């Protein structure tokens, strides 16, 4: 519960930063300059978290990510590219992780702290990144241990 | 390298069949690996095929029959063949599941050469199918061939035939062909050539004409025809398409033999096979060329008289000095005459005529230069070619009685019908732009909305730090003025309309909670919480709650409290038969919502008949209905009229005549329970008021859908445009007696789909043809909100992505087009559909599998908020619903509706990341699609060219290639085999008794109204001559006529459809 | 850590999913009470739940892995591979009847779709009473065959993610989970909870309410206490 009243604050931050950032641009592009705007944003910058700014922070570089074809991350010295995309016979390319198309940065940071993408904390929607491609365990147990011993074999064979 | 010898096939669907999917996708395989295939598409019987594949002397005929009664079918045929000269030609078969295996060893015992079951498609691929197929029938028929003319100028039609295969391939003997050429000119008969740029209508004009030499001549003229169409050299065999278009050539004087060039637009050996027909002692010879170009003029020198066709559109004027033929043809026809700049280009080619004849001292007028329309049944136009083509032909020696037909003068056609006003020729474009034009809107309101916002919400927060500017405030009420006037509206609305949905009840109360077992409170509806009015106002212009504009999850706000979307498609056997499935089927249900399958006989407007062609289909595929006293007895025990009952004909060609079988009964019905409820006959005032209310009240749905005919279901009988004529004369009726509950057509897709069409092309073709309609109506003279509340929809749910959001998408399309391009009212807007999980996504290897998919489909169907749902068997693939296998697809839809705990929320696709994408990317595919149709003159413009049916058949084509493939996973049928290989199901076939009752139904239903058939049937006649209402004539006439009867009245005057490939 | 035997007696979701992650809980503070460290024997526990036919089915894996992850990391403040709650579903057997049994594949279908809609770690499914044939089990493993493979919504691994119905639901599910904690933890914890016989007691109160509303008509079962069987 604790942790939920978090994900409202930073929200309700995260928002009102952004709030007066995009007034202070429309200020300017009228002619007046007011940074007593800009005082309040930078005053909301110190009240969001340091896990909360690195969340926003990382959301257009998130983006790029699940937007392309492939999924590059380099682990080690090497890679590990996953495709994303799944053809249908129309045509259509189904993506593999769909993300939301917010404008609030208030709504992105919520969804990113409730329901981040799969392998991704809280990880609601899975605790890996995607799903393994291919697994059906082979249950056997009757009888003597002889006879449970010779259908794991036969079947594991 | 192909075959060994020129392999020729003769390939066709069955008697009443539409099912050409399957045949079309063969004939591509045979002209692939190189077989000359002359096909004669759907519906075709045995009477049919066996005449062509004897006059065009084939190796092999295929046929696709999915409609049952096969085995009767292919007997008649192997029976019909033996018996005139053609056992030696093989015969090949498929039905899918429809033909079981035990039919197959019967058939193929009696002399059918392969019928092919899924499971051999499996095993031995589509290629390999028609490899096995080609390489059966690789034999030289030259041998058959006769050795003297002795049989040939006797009147020998089969030698002729023969004789034509000896000397095209050039196995004839020299001394043969130069004595045949020598009595060829002692024949003296008229040779007539018809050539012309390609898809002029040189087939359809060719047609046309022999049916005027026919009803001119009482038959008395023996006519033969060689038809000539392009071979592809690639290949090595060639599509000979002339065949299909042809109607008026089913008679023992007509012969017709169609011809490869293979190579130039003649064939090689065309003056032997010319002079092997006037030998043969025809009365005229006519010769029908390929795509001729503009310089191209060889038939000229090979024939008595010429005759160019053209098409209006041929650029400028000054193309017609380079087009060879135009100076040599004896006779012009500017044919398509209905189309776009048809009397200028009749000006241009008369004037160009005359030049080249140097005829200055004559009228431009005078020339042989005719404009005529072969779509059009009884062209006036036509006519009067014919009319100059007589005055010729009788000049040239040939005897021929005076004329029976109008002998009328001109040379244009006059022709003044139209569907869509070339003016509205790219409505569907326009449409596209209005869809697109709205959500520019909503990006930009969004926009507006969010900075409004944004500004005040800035101006709060520094009023709450001290430092207070106005200057803000500013730039927010700049953007009041800035969002529109229903925009600034539809925010204003949504903290009220958030109150609304949150509480336990909707206030006229609607609950809006449903309690789980564990206490949980399911909303129905669920709505965002955002807290961005940009998001808010996107929300609620992109995708309203259930029940508001523009209606995107649903045209209603709640769902049915009693009456569930459940419609179980149903029919089998005589009319007592169905009428227990109908109970069956709405037992249980307070809200009685039925649904009728006709057979195929039935459905091709047809009476049940003692010929094996037609008998053994009567009930096979669906209830046979063929009197109105058999459309009583179908619906005995339902109250028509009563508000909680609605009743679901699927049926095209023959619907206006099965839709006034089907009101006459809802207001008989009322009749009689006026009768009982008084003890007495109503008064001609009391009846008049009955009859009235009856067609007000009644509620249901009729298909009619002639646009997906041509394009989908092939169940068109009729001419496509008359089709359409008595359609509007439907809603035309509708709005006179104030029809506000019937739908006059189910606009559909589900057939499209079926045909193999994927969910963007089955959603975008039905949509446009809804469009089209609407065009059609518009046109017409009938205001907007007066037909479209009439306008019922079908679709198709398969396994693909886009079938969970096709729903959606088409009535947010329908919805934003309505209300901005046509500004329709709100009824108006809302897009109604019938959702049918797909028959051919289920297969008949594992058929308990089926299940499984029939429930996903079924799924996505009731989330995306549909109107009506029907659900599939397990044995979907080899039977009509069982007893047992009826209740298992029913009980689909009761365990998601009753029993599924997401169910109880009522939009619970909406908020989904997956499906607002999937609803935007399906969206603006469709719309590419109707700017595609657009450019291609719409959707009759695309009909026109073959694009529908073509992008289908292609479709079709990459599905099964994929199937059988294996790249496209299907499970028990190409992965995850059964290591047995899987018993007898239970089928649904008519009973033997059954089909004896409708004969003697039928021939008893005659015998009591012999005295006012004729007479009835006549004035029907005269309501198409004249021009009247023909619906209204039906109101009548299916009292004292039978279904046959009507429909073959309605064929001297209305036509009948010209194939399509 | 299993629930699947707490459901199947007739604990309803909610009882089952709350009961399940606090005997996870209780073992993960006795596994600690003995001195040990979180991140040693945290990734080594396993989960195992039940799909039935009840709406919080539908975000009973998800709701499960978020309060683990968020326990796990700022309660217990163990690493990443503790916070990943990892869980094995099951289609509900008690949701499946002898009556009519080729309608079970259909109630087997729904159950097992949602479980990979919330992207489940494994998951059973269960046959159309009798032996387990093996013809029974094929119809039960085409049921993952051909949503895996053939499903069309399928081939998006996160199509829940967004959907209004399942966050209300997810938001729901949890807190009802934590009122359960609450009154497991004023009864003295699990093992105090156990020494009174409270989750015995509950399970058996709403397995006999769930008995109760099927008798009653009010809880309709296709093909059981409705549209039954016309030839018996
Ligand atoms: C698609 C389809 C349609 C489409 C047809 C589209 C079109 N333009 O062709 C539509 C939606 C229009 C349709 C309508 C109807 N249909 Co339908 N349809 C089907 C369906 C789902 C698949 C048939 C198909 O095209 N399969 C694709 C082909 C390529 O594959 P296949 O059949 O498995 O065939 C393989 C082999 O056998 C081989 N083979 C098959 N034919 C041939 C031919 C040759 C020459 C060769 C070499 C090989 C070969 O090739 C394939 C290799 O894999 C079947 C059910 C099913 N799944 O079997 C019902 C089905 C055939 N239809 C049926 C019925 C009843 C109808 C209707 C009459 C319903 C009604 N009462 O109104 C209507 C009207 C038809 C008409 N207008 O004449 C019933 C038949 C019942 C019976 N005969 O006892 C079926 C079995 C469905 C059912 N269970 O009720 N239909
Ligand atoms: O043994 P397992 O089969 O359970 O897995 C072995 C290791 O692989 C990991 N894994 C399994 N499925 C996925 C997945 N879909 N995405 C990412 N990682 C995955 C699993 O966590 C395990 O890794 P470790 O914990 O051993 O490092
Ligand atoms: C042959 C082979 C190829 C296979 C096939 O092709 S099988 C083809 C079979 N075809 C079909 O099954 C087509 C069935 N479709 C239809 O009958 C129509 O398209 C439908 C519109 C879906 C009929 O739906 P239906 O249940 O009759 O509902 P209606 O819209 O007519 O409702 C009548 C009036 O009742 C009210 N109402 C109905 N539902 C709701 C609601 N949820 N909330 C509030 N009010 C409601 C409402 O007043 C409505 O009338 P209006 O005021 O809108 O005119
Ligand atoms: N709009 C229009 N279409 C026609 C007319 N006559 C024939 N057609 C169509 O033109 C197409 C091709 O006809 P077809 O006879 O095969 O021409 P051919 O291949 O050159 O012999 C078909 O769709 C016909 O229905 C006409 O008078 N008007
Ligand atoms: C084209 C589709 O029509 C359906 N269909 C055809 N005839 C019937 C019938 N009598 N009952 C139920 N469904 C039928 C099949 O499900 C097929 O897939
Ligand atoms: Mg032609
Ligand atoms: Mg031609």
């Amino acid at each position: 519960r604790a942790y939920h009243r978090r994900v409202v604050a930073q929200s309700k931050l995260a928002r009102e930063r952004q709030q007066l950032r995009a007034a202070h641009d429309m200020l300017q592009g009228a002619g007046h300059e007011s940074a007593a705007l800009e005082t309040l944003a930078s005053e909301r910058d110190v009240s969001l978290g340091a896990v909360e700014r690195k969340l926003l922070a990382m959301w257009p570089q998130m983006q790029q990510a699940y937007s392309g074809d492939e999924y590059v991350v380099k682990i080690r010295d090497k890679e590990i590219r996953t495709g994303l995309i799944s053809t249908t016979l129309s045509g259509t390319k189904i993506r593999k992780v769909v993300l939301p198309r917010f404008e609030d940065e208030g709504e992105i940071l919520k969804w990113l702290m409730r329901e981040n993408v799969p392998g991704s904390f809280p990880y609601t929607a899975g605790v890996f990144a995607f799903k393994r491609e291919g697994p059906t365990r082979m249950f056997a147990g009757e009888g003597d241990a002889f006879r449970t011993n010779r259908r794991f074999k036969l079947v594991s064979e | 390298r192909g075959p060994a010898n020129k392999v020729r096939f003769v390939t066709a669907a069955s008697l009443f069949d539409g099912h050409d999917a399957s045949i079309n996708i063969m004939r591509r395989i045979l002209q692939s690996q190189g077989c000359e295939v002359i096909h004669l598409g759907h519906n075709r019987s045995v009477q049919e095929v066996v005449t062509a594949a004897l006059q065009e002397d084939v190796q092999g005929i295929a046929i696709s029959s999915y409609q049952g009664g096969h085995v009767e079918y292919f007997k008649y045929m192997i029976d019909l063949l033996r018996e005139h000269g053609g056992e030696h030609i093989q015969v090949f078969g498929g039905g899918g599941g429809v033909i079981v295996p035990d039919e197959i060893r019967e058939l193929q015992a009696y002399g059918v050469a392969r019928i092919y079951s899924p499971e051999d498609g499996q095993r031995m691929g589509l290629a390999g199918m028609i490899t096995d197929m080609a390489q059966r029938c690789d034999i030289d028929l030259t041998r058959y061939a006769p050795t003297t003319l002795d049989t040939v100028v006797a009147g020998d039609r089969r030698a002729l035939a023969q004789l034509i295969t000896a000397l095209e391939n050039g196995k004839a003997d020299p001394e043969l062909v130069s004595a045949l050429h020598a009595q060829a000119k002692a024949a003296a008969v008229p040779v007539l050539g018809i050539t012309g740029t390609g898809g002029a209508g040189k087939s359809s004009l060719t047609d046309e004409l022999i049916r005027r030499f026919r009803l001119d001549q009482d038959d008395a003229l023996s006519i033969a025809v060689i038809s000539i169409d392009p071979s592809r050299r690639k290949s090595g065999g060639a599509l000979l398409g002339d065949r299909i278009r042809m109607n008026a050539i089913n008679h023992p004087n007509i012969f017709m033999r169609s011809l490869a060039t293979r190579e130039s637009e003649i064939s090689q050996a065309l003056p032997d096979v010319i002079a092997a027909c006037k030998a043969a002692r025809f009365d005229l010879v006519i010769v029908e060329t390929s795509g001729i170009g503009q310089g191209d003029a060889a038939i000229v020198p090979h024939v008595d008289l010429s005759l160019y066709v053209m098409t209006p559109e041929f650029g400028a004027a000054s193309q017609l000095e380079k087009i060879d033929m135009l100076d040599f043809a004896d006779f012009v026809a500017i044919n398509k005459f209905d189309r776009k700049g048809a009397q200028d280009a009749w000006r241009d080619v008369a004037k160009q005529v005359q030049r080249n004849r140097e005829q200055w001292h004559s009228r431009a007028e005078d020339m042989p230069v005719y404009g005529t329309q072969a779509s059009r049944f009884n062209d006036d136009g036509v006519t009067m070619l014919y009319q100059g083509l007589v005055g010729a032909l009788g000049a040239r020696g040939m005897s021929l009685k005076p004329g029976t037909l109008p002998n009328l003068e001109g040379r244009i056609s006059t022709g003044q019908n139209v569907i869509v006003p070339p003016a509205r020729s790219r409505y569907l474009a326009e449409l596209a732009d209005t869809v697109r034009a709205y959500h520019r809107r909503v990006v930009a309101q969004s926009k507006l909305a969010r900075e409004r916002q944004q500004l005040r919400a800035a101006h709060d927060m520094l009023q709450g730090a001290g430092h207070e500017s106005a200057a803000l405030e500013t730039l927010a009420s700049e953007r009041d003025v800035s969002l529109g006037a229903v925009e600034r509206k539809l925010l204003a609305m949504w903290p009220q309309m958030q109150q609304a949905y949150s509480g336990d009840e909707y206030v006229i109360r609607t609950g809006l909670i449903s309690t789980t077992l564990s206490g949980t409170k399911i909303r129905k509806v669920v709505l965002p919480r955002f807290e961005d009015e940009g998001e808010i106002l996107k929300w609620l212009m992109r995708e309203n709650v259930p029940g508001s504009f523009p209606y995107t999850a649903g045209v209603f706000a709640f769902k049915r409290e009693g009456e569930d979307p459940t419609r179980m498609f149903a029919g089998e056997g005589d009319a007592f038969r169905t009428n227990r499935r109908f109970k069956l089927v709405s037992e249980g249900m307070e809200a009685k919502r039925l649904s009728t399958a006709f057979d195929s006989v039935t459905l091709y407007g047809e009476d049940p008949h003692e010929r094996p062609d037609i008998y053994g289909k009567v009930g096979n595929s669906g209830v046979s209905i063929a009197t109105l006293e058999d459309m009583k007895v179908l619906y005995d025990g339902f109250d028509l009229t009563n508000p909680s009952t609605s009743v679901s004909m699927t049926i095209n060609g023959p619907a206006p005549t099965i839709l006034a079988m089907f009101m006459n009964t809802a207001i008989d019905q009322q009749i009689d329970r006026f009768r009982a409820d008084n003890g007495r006959d109503p008064t001609a005032d009391e009846e008049a008021k009955i009859r009235a209310w009856v067609l007000q009240n009644v509620r249901g749905t009729v298909q009619a859908d002639i646009l997906k005919e041509d394009q989908g279901q092939n169940t068109c009988i009729f001419s496509t445009e008359f089709s359409l004529k008595v359609m509007g004369d439907i809603q035309e009726y509708f709005v006179h007696h104030q029809v506000r509950n019937f739908y006059s057509v189910s606009i559909s897709g589900y057939h499209i789909a079926e045909a193999g069409a994927n969910p963007i092309s089955q959603l975008a073709f039905t949509l446009a043809n809804g469009f089209t309609y609407v065009e059609a109506y518009l046109a017409r003279g009938m205001h907007i909100d007066d037909f479209a509340p009439n306008l019922s929809f079908f679709f198709s749910n398969g396994m693909d992505p886009e079938y969970s959001v096709l729903g959606r998408v088409a009535r947010r399309i329908w919805a934003v087009t309505m209300r901005d391009k046509y500004g329709a009212n709100d009824r108006s807007q809302k897009l109604k559909y019938h959702i049918q999980t797909s028959g051919r996504s289920l297969h008949a290897q594992e058929i308990d599998f089926n299940d499984i998919r029939t429930t996903l489909q079924a799924l996505i169907a009731i989330y995306d908020n549909c109107n009506s749902l029907h659900t599939n068997a397990y044995d979907e693939a080899i039977t009509t619903p069982t007893a047992e296998s009826v209740r298992r697809a029913l009980a689909i839809q009761l365990i998601i509706n009753r029993e599924w705990g997401v169910a109880k929320c009522e939009n619970p696709n909406q908020g989904s990341f997956l499906i607002e994408e999937l609803t935007d990317l399906v969206e603006e595919a469709v719309l590419q699609e109707f700017e595609r149709i657009a450019e291609r003159g719409g959707v009759l413009g695309a009909m026109e060219t073959g694009y529908q049916r073509g992008k289908i058949q292609e479709e079709s084509l990459y599905y099964e290639q994929l199937k059988h493939d294996g790249t496209l996973p299907i499970i028990g049928v190409n992965t995850f085999r059964n290591p047995n290989g899987d018993q007898t199901l239970e089928l649904a076939r008519s009973s033997e008794d059954e089909k004896q009752s409708q004969l003697h139904r039928l021939t008893e239903f005659h015998g009591a109204h012999q005295a006012d058939a004729e007479a009835m049937l006549a004035r029907l006649r005269q309501a198409v001559i004249d021009n009247r209402n023909v619906f209204a004539v039906l109101m009548d006439a299916v009292r004292v006529c039978s279904l046959g009867q009507i429909t073959h009245a309605l064929f001297e005057v209305g036509g009948q459809y010209r194939r399509n490939m």
